[PDB]
């Protein structure tokens, strides 16, 4: 409803910031053993960007 | 096998080993506990007769 446009926000682990037009390729490092770090980032995420 | 239930709430990243066979023991007593009495708890793990 109401002529929705989707969006796609990529909650990839790298920090928010613009798009860059440049392939850019890093070793990746092993993810944290936290796992509430990665829950409050989704959650940031997803406030941040309004997702449904 | 009892193993002890894990420690913490983000180191542990597994389900505990003793899972049915710790849960159909709990759900195993039968004696007079309590005012009620002649605890009888099966099915869903709800007493009966009441």
């Amino acid at each position: 409803p109401y002529n929705l446009s989707l969006e796609v926000v990529m909650a990839i682990e790298a920090g928010l910031g613009d798009l860059p037009l440049l392939p850019f390729s890093s070793p990746s490092s092993p993810w944290s053993s936290d796992p509430f770090s990665f829950l409050q980032s989704v959650c940031h995420t997803v406030v941040v960007q309004g997702v449904s | 096998n009892i193993t002890d239930p894990p420690r913490g709430c983000v180191g542990n990243t597994n389900i505990w080993k003793t899972g049915p066979l710790f849960k159909r023991v709990l759900m195993s007593s039968k004696y007079a506990d309590g005012v009620t009495g002649r605890v009888e708890f099966n099915e869903d793990g709800d007493r009966k007769f009441a």
